[PDB]
This record gives C-alpha cells, sequence and structure tokens, in this order.
C-alpha cells in the first residue's frame, strides 16, 4: 500500500562525500523499480546477481540505499571485484553483490565557477575496506617507517583529499551522484515487493 | 593555465636567512597539501616541508625542523618557506609541488630555485 520513498534518496538536496557515504534503509513499503529504470534521468543503471528487467517480481527483507558523489572516471569502481582508491579506501561492494548501481552526471549542481572542492575522498588507509565498511577517520597516515606520532615528518599525511570539480572539465573528471541499492534477503519475512 | 612558479633564493653565509615563495595559478593553494622539495648535487630529492590543506597541520623533515617554516598566503595564492639558521648542507635546488592526486590537468612534473650556503 505504501510507496517506498525513493525521492528522499535520489532527489536529496545535499550528497555525501564518498568517504562518508550515506545509507538509508527502506522496508514496509512497495517499490516499482521500473518507474526508475525507465526514467531517462539516469546515465548508468546496472545490476548484479539480479536483472534490471525482473526487479519487481522479487521481494526482499530490506533494501539499503547508499548514496555519494564521485568522479565519472570512478563509476567503474562501484562494482563487485573492482580495485582502485574508491573501491579500496572508500566504498567496497562484496564479490557476491546482489543489487543495483545507479549513477548520473551532476556537473550542473556539484561544480562552481572557480571550482568546487567541498567533496572529499580518502587517499590513504593502512588496509583495504571490508564490504560495506565505512571509515570517517582523520588520523594522520604514516607512509613508510619514520614515525609520525608527536612531532610529524614529511612522510605523514592527512588522509582525505579534495575533488577539484571545475565546470569545464572532461566528463570523466566531473561529479556523478551515485545510488547503490542493496537487496537483503534474510530468513525473516519480506517487506519490500513489486506491484 | 595551471602553474607553479618558484621565486627567491641565492647566496647566503652559514647562519643566514632566506625566504622562497611558490606562486600557484589555476587553483586555490588551500584545497590540497603543498610541498617543498630539495635536490642536493649527487643526491636524491628530499622532502623538506609540507602544509596540509585547510590548516590540517604542517610537516617538517627532521633535517630542518625548528629552522624552516612553511606558510600559506591565500590572498597572494602563494606558499612561502622561511629559511633560518642556514647550514651549508642546506645547499640544494628547491622545488614546490601540489599533491593534487590527478585532480587537475596538470602537466605534472615541472623549474626550481637554487640556494647556496657558504662555509664562512
Ligand atoms: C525527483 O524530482 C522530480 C521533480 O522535482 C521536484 O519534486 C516533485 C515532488 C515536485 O515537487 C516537482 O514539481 C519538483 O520539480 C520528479 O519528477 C516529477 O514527478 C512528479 C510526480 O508526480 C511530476 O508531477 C512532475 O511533473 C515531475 N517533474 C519532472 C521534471 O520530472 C521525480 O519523480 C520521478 O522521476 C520523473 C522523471 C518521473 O518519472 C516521475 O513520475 C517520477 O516519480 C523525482 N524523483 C523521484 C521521486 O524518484
Amino acid at each position: 500500500t505504501n510507496l517506498c520513498p525513493f525521492g528522499e534518496v535520489f532527489n536529496a538536496t545535499r550528497f555525501a562525500s564518498v568517504y562518508a557515504w550515506n545509507r538509508k534503509r527502506i522496508s514496509n513499503c512497495v517499490a516499482d523499480y521500473s518507474v526508475l529504470y525507465n526514467s531517462a534521468s539516469f546515465s548508468t543503471f546496472k545490476c548484479y546477481g539480479v536483472s534490471p528487467t525482473k526487479l519487481n517480481d522479487l521481494c526482499f527483507t530490506n533494501v539499503y540505499a547508499d548514496s555519494f558523489v564521485i568522479r565519472g572516471d570512478e563509476v567503474r569502481q562501484i562494482a563487485p571485484g573492482q580495485t582502485g582508491k574508491i573501491a579500496d579506501y572508500n566504498y567496497k561492494l562484496p564479490d557476491d553483490f546482489t543489487g543495483c548501481v545507479i549513477a548520473w552526471n551532476s556537473n550542473n549542481l556539484d561544480s562552481k565557477v572557480g571550482g568546487n572542492y567541498n567533496y572529499l575522498y580518502r587517499l590513504f588507509r593502512k588496509s583495504n575496506l571490508k564490504p560495506f565498511e565505512r571509515d570517517i577517520s582523520t588520523e594522520i597516515y604514516q607512509a613508510g617507517s619514520t614515525p609520525c606520532n608527536g612531532v610529524e615528518g614529511f612522510n605523514c599525511y592527512f588522509p582525505l583529499q579534495s575533488y577539484g570539480f571545475q565546470p569545464t572539465n572532461g566528463v570523466g573528471y566531473q561529479p556523478y551522484r551515485v545510488v547503490v541499492l542493496s537487496f537483503e534477503l534474510l530468513h525473516a519475512p519480506a517487506t519490500v515487493c513489486g506491484p | 593555465q595551471v602553474q607553479l612558479v618558484e621565486s627567491g633564493g641565492g647566496l647566503v653565509q652559514a647562519g643566514g636567512s632566506l625566504r622562497l615563495s611558490c606562486a600557484a595559478s589555476g587553483f586555490p593553494v588551500e584545497v590540497w597539501r603543498m610541498e617543498w622539495y630539495r635536490q642536493a648535487p649527487g643526491k636524491e630529492r628530499e622532502g623538506v616541508a609540507a602544509i596540509e590543506s585547510y590548516g590540517h597541520g604542517t610537516r617538517y623533515a627532521d633535517s630542518v625542523k625548528g629552522r624552516f617554516t612553511i606558510s600559506r598566503d591565500n590572498a597572494k595564492n602563494t606558499v612561502y618557506l622561511q629559511m633560518n639558521s642556514l647550514k651549508p648542507e642546506d645547499t640544494a635546488v628547491y622545488y614546490c609541488n601540489v599533491k593534487d592526486d590527478g585532480q587537475l590537468a596538470y602537466h605534472y612534473d615541472y623549474q626550481g630555485t637554487q640556494v647556496t650556503v657558504s662555509a664562512g
């Protein structure tokens, strides 16, 4: 009876930096995945372990919507079995990922004349991220073995890096808002279905 | 359009003082970490000092802590390196760099400025 609030996710006013990616759980509602899949707004709408076509025939315990901004160059990384700064240090999907990656170009909102540098990605981490892990640390990162604790040397780095979103940049360098929908089928009853 | 211009340097007696400036064009110097490197003759490049984005800290090599001071002028879009208590092993060519991580179409590696410190 209740329509799932996908507008609150896809049409949000502000968007998280990828390092601090936002998550919204949705349940106890009904979703028509083709009003979205057949909207012409989205530049990328790919799924994994499931197929975009049959999305309404499926029924899940809960669905998670994760949203954030990255470069166009890095939409390839929001995928199972990928590596690179984003998959490695920012947003990791599991290799048995079931769900959908939806992305659209957002130059018109997320850049400014002179450049928008409000979006951050993590450049440095001691280890790769486990699937769906989320690190918002600002601890100084030690590169090499000269220690950084206390008095801090040259090989000591603030972990987060600004994106430089210039209006005139190449389409790979431009910001993309990205939504990942994860389909959690448990051993409990289903709450998110098709029409 | 994006460019890094070093200025200052020259000849100074040991114990002397000097200030090098790095004038950036095409981006704001506060957004990313900015660095000073030096390459003595017949040695490899060394990291001297760095100032992180947005006042997230400064970093100083052991060789020059307490004698060198790095700073940002957001109005002049310029990073400065004050050089005090100059020892002679501080003789090198000095280079500034942006740790932009590919976030701008840079032509990444490029002139430098020579600093020479006498024995006395
Ligand atoms: C994202 O927002 C679009 C419009 O932006 C605002 O939000 C609306 C709630 C409304 O206040 C509108 O006037 C604002 O400009 C939505 O498209 C709109 O959808 C409504 C649905 O009744 C329709 O009346 C509007 O004419 C339509 N406008 C435009 C410009 O599309 C999006 O809704 C979805 O996507 C559309 C492409 C279309 O398929 C619509 O039917 C969908 O519900 C919003 N996205 C969501 C809700 O996911």
